[PDB]
């Protein structure tokens, strides 16, 4: 099982991002969950949100009605759907995924994505 | 939520062990365990430390965790400093809320 | 070594109970225990629990003994409740002590030295036996413990060759006032010529009141009561009906001087017993409070030593509850003129009259 | 006339809120407040209690519990104390059930439900999501008795008793025996109430027999849910909480409305006495104080912050509001709602346990 980063790759200010994963070898229907870890540039780290394969998906407290996560099976993906992205959240976004077990553990990463 | 605070600007000789504390600012470390996190410049993080106390799978026996639960604090030690050890480790931990990562420190 | 105290609140003879703690040589026992009394009119929760108090710091003292001559309520449970908090152990042998509480709980050291529950219960049945009087009824309240005696009742009726039969058991309440009416209606009701009551002096004056006015004290009808209905056997307020039988606790038979003597016995005895058998004498501290160091080690093997005492050829054993489950009941009745007269015994299973 | 109430808080917040709550209802015959800081040991706690009641005669206590170890150890001596006196003690943030035996304690009321009444949720669930045998599994105490008592007189209506309970006795080490028979009897849903620091033993345990897979499904009150039960714990956990069960100012503004409203309704009456004043000069009784107990019995609130209130003659409340939430990837979040009518379902699809999404059946 292996993932890469992919995406359009935009830059533009007030705009909607949009990005998908590769996963490569793995089944999207499982067990697991699927983590969108963001790195800020030179600073520490900010979890953003994980989702379940078939029905729910978490999110975070603070950017809580600002962005969306979905997946999609049939193409064996799924998205980021950031909205109202200020000039202020520049950072270059990751692809987790975290073996459900009894914790969470935030491996493997992905190869990242500059944003 | 709440924070983690994180020594920084540790190195020496190789050969000598260091510890790391990643230390809880507000709770208790005693219902959620932490864990440790490796980064290499140019590329993705990697787990190192997975419930304190195991290791995965072909990582080496040099490092190694520990709880102390006086100082709210976790405790990494890595013995046998070698020139491959300059990185970027980070703690992480949750609550019943949310998942928050630690400052993190560079060793060199 | 085995400091010893006593509490007095009915102000009764002093001095003269002298020689029991005094000239008993104790040539079957090592502890040699002292002894020291302290007389006051202490009913009130806060001179009580001042005074408990002010002899834990005063000096070398353990358990000690209650003797009240009043009738207040809730003494039991602040004696409890001072057990509970406090790992000395207590233990009461006349008057408010004597009766019965529902329940100690799970670390309470706090015997008590009078009857039980099931065992009046037991004798009621047996003496209603020995007068071949049979039918019956039962009426109570909502007291605590009632639901035992209805169980005990019906557990001994349905397990005998002699031929019981109950009628009705009313569960009337005084709670829910200003609805008299169904009380008299129920009252009412009742046939049977025996009718055993579990009730209170203070709701046993309404009900013997209630049942005056209706009528159903006359001829062929005598109603029967548990000790604590009796409280002060001199006391009356006139209203309980003539010809009404009660068990209780033989009194004017068994001196104080006894009392306390058998008292000081038992915790000599079970105090150089467990000396001898674990060379381990436990000392809680002597603060009464702001002491949370207080507690070392947790310390059952008391509680263990004062369920098995032998001395001068007598028998008080206690119970897990605590009992003391060889007691010696008289049975009264009250004749025309205001008094309790002795009318029967009952010792180890077997009874006397006359 | 010129009647004080009193209450025993944990804080000066606290009492800055009691006595602002007094100042608006004396607002809408007047009344005061008085207060006491709680003490670390009992007998001075209930020396001090009862030398607040000689200053003023408080008509009623309004005690509580603070965040403290001990359970038991503070809202004890208060209603000892008043026992004596049988005076009214409304209590705040009690939630064992030892307190509802309306025998040893016969002044005792509460604002919020006991520990034992999260025990008709269950049946609803039940009755909801068509499942029709359980496994009880209990610890040896007073709670575990009331509880399983409680459950099984409620199940006696439909004539399906239990299909089995499991005493274990209160803190141990292995658990190992009691879990391995009550694998592979016939049923699935375990129904699960003990202490926090019992249950951490269960939870371990049942890892390692693989009881946690798919299929079976796991239910428990609220002592499982918070603390340090959340080390170990399978996800897909349904587990209750109380909505309003932390926030004391709604508890405290309730409290003072129902206590002024029965005070206000009493002085109406007559043939009244006033309690005593003294905790040492005074031996004797409170006669008009029942009364009191009776007609706060049967005071229906309107309304307030809290929904409507009401009571039983057992000294709870009546008509709570209960959250149903599941325990997904280590982190809580709710699924449904209980106003005490039938359950209503939140728009959230639960996880049941060992994953996938589909009600299990229960039964094999």
């Amino acid at each position: 099982l292996q993932l890469q980063e992919s995406g359009p790759g935009l830059v533009k200010p007030s705009q909607t991002l949009s990005l998908t994963c590769t996963v490569s070898g793995g089944s999207i229907s499982s067990s697991n969950w699927w983590s969108w870890v963001r790195q800020p540039p030179g600073k520490g780290l900010e979890w953003i949100g994980e989702i379940y394969h078939s029905g729910n998906t978490n999110y975070n407290p603070s950017l809580k009605s600002r962005v969306t996560v979905s997946v999609d099976k049939s193409k064996n993906q799924f998205s980021l759907k950031l909205t109202s992205v200020t000039a202020a959240d520049t950072a270059v976004y990751y692809c987790a995924r975290d073996v459900s077990g009894g914790v969470n553990w935030f491996d493997p990463w992905g190869q990242g994505t500059l944003v | 939520n709440f924070m983690l605070t994180q020594p920084h600007s540790v190195s020496e000789s190789p050969g000598k062990t260091v510890t790391i504390s990643c230390t809880r600012s507000s709770g208790s470390i005693a219902s959620n365990y932490v864990q440790w996190y490796q980064q290499r410049p140019g590329s993705a993080p990697t787990t190192v430390i997975y419930e304190d106390n195991q290791r995965p799978s072909g990582v080496p026996d040099r490092f190694s965790g520990s709880i102390d639960s006086s100082s709210n604090s976790a405790s990494l030690t890595i013995s046998g400093l070698k020139t491959e050890d300059e990185a970027d480790y980070y703690c992480q931990s949750y609550d019943s809320s949310t998942v928050v990562f630690g400052g993190g420190t560079k060793l060199t | 070594s085995i400091g010893i105290a006593v509490i007095l609140v009915g102000t009764s003879d002093e001095v003269a109970i002298k020689d029991a703690h005094e000239k008993d040589d104790f040539h079957h026992l090592s502890v040699v225990p002292r002894v020291e009394l302290v007389a006051m009119n202490e009913t009130d929760p806060k001179s009580i629990i001042t005074r408990i108090c002010d002899l834990m710091s005063d000096r070398k003292i353990q358990g000690v003994v209650f003797a009240d001559d009043t009738d207040q309520e809730a003494i039991a449970q602040i004696l409890d409740f001072i057990s509970a908090q406090t790992l000395t152990p207590i233990l009461g042998i006349h008057g408010g002590s004597s009766m019965i509480m529902a329940d100690k709980d799970e670390s309470s050291m706090f015997f008590q030295f009078g009857p039980s529950i099931e065992q009046q219960a037991s004798v009621m049945l047996n003496i209603m036996e020995e007068y071949d009087w049979y039918i019956f009824s039962i009426v109570t309240t909502y007291f605590p413990g009632y639901q035992d005696f209805v169980n005990k009742i019906r557990s001994t009726i349905e397990n005998s060759f002699v031929g019981w039969e109950l009628e009705e058991v009313l569960l009337l309440d005084m709670s829910l006032d200003d609805g008299d009416s169904k009380i008299q209606n129920q009252l009412k009701k009742l046939q049977s010529p025996i009718i055993l009551l579990y009730c209170t002096k203070e709701e046993a004056t309404y009900i013997f009141e209630v049942a005056n006015s209706v009528g159903l004290t006359g001829y062929g009808y005598t109603w029967i009561v548990p000790s604590l209905v009796a409280g002060d056997t001199d006391t009356v307020p006139s209203e309980f009906p003539t010809g009404l039988i009660s068990v209780s606790y033989d009194e004017w038979d068994y001196g104080l001087p006894a009392r306390v003597r058998d008292g000081i016995a038992i915790i000599t005895t079970a105090a150089s017993d467990m000396l001898s058998e674990h060379s381990f004498i436990p000392e809680p501290k002597s603060s009464c409070y702001n002491t949370h160091e207080k507690r070392i080690y947790q310390s059952n093997m008391l509680n263990r030593y004062l369920i098995n005492v032998t001395f001068e050829g007598r028998d008080l054993s206690f119970s897990e509850e605590g009992y003391q489950m060889h007691p010696k009941l008289v049975i009264i009745l009250l004749n025309k003129e205001r008094k309790w007269e002795r009318v029967g015994k009952w010792k180890d299973k077997s009874l006397q009259m006359k | 006339k010129i009647v004080n109430i009193g209450a025993v808080l944990s804080t000066r917040k606290h009492e800055q809120m009691f006595r602002e709550a007094v100042n608006q209802a004396n607002k809408r015959i007047q009344l005061q407040a008085t207060s006491v800081t709680h003490k670390p040991n009992a007998i001075q706690m209930a020396l001090s209690v009862c030398e607040d009641l000689i200053s003023s005669q408080v008509y009623a206590i309004l005690v509580s519990h603070p965040p403290t170890p001990n359970d038991h150890f503070t809202p004890t001596p208060v209603s000892y104390t008043a026992g004596f006196y049988r005076i009214p003690v409304l209590g705040l943030t009690t939630r064992m059930s030892i307190y509802s035996d309306k025998s040893i304690h016969l002044s005792f009321l509460r604002t919020v439900p006991p520990y034992s009444h999260q025990s008709s949720v269950w049946f609803e669930m039940m009755r909801v999501y068509n499942w029709n045998h359980i496994i009880l599994l209990v610890s040896d105490d007073h709670e575990g008795r009331a509880a399983q008592k409680r459950l099984e007189t409620l199940l006696e209506e439909r004539e399906s008793k239990a299909e089995k309970v499991l005493q274990f006795d209160p803190g141990t080490k292995n658990v190992t025996a009691l879990l391995m028979e009550a694998r592979e009897l016939e049923a699935r849903v375990i129904i699960l109430s003990a202490s926090e620091d019992d249950a951490a033993t269960v939870y371990r345990a049942a890892a390692m027999l693989d009881m946690t897979g798919s299929g079976y499904v796991w239910l428990v009150g609220e002592r499982e849910i918070s603390g340090n039960a959340l080390r170990y714990a399978p996800d897909g956990i349904i587990g209750l909480q109380l909505i309003n069960g932390k926030n004391e100012s709604a508890h405290i503004s309730d409290a003072v409305g129902v206590v002024a409203q029965a005070v206000h309704e009493l002085l109406e009456k007559e043939n009244i006495t006033d309690p005593p004043r003294g905790c040492v000069g005074n031996t004797n009784i409170w006669k008009t104080g029942p009364l009191f107990k009776r007609v706060l019995m049967s005071s229906k609130y309107a309304d307030g912050v809290t929904g409507r209130v009401e009571f039983n003659e057992d000294g709870d409340r009546k008509f709570a509001q209960y959250s149903i939430m599941n325990l997904q990837n280590r982190k809580l979040v709710q699924v449904g709602i209980y106003n005490g009518t039938h359950v209503i379902p939140n728009d959230r699809k639960i996880i049941w346990p060992g994953g996938e999404t589909e009600k299990p059946r229960g039964y094999q």
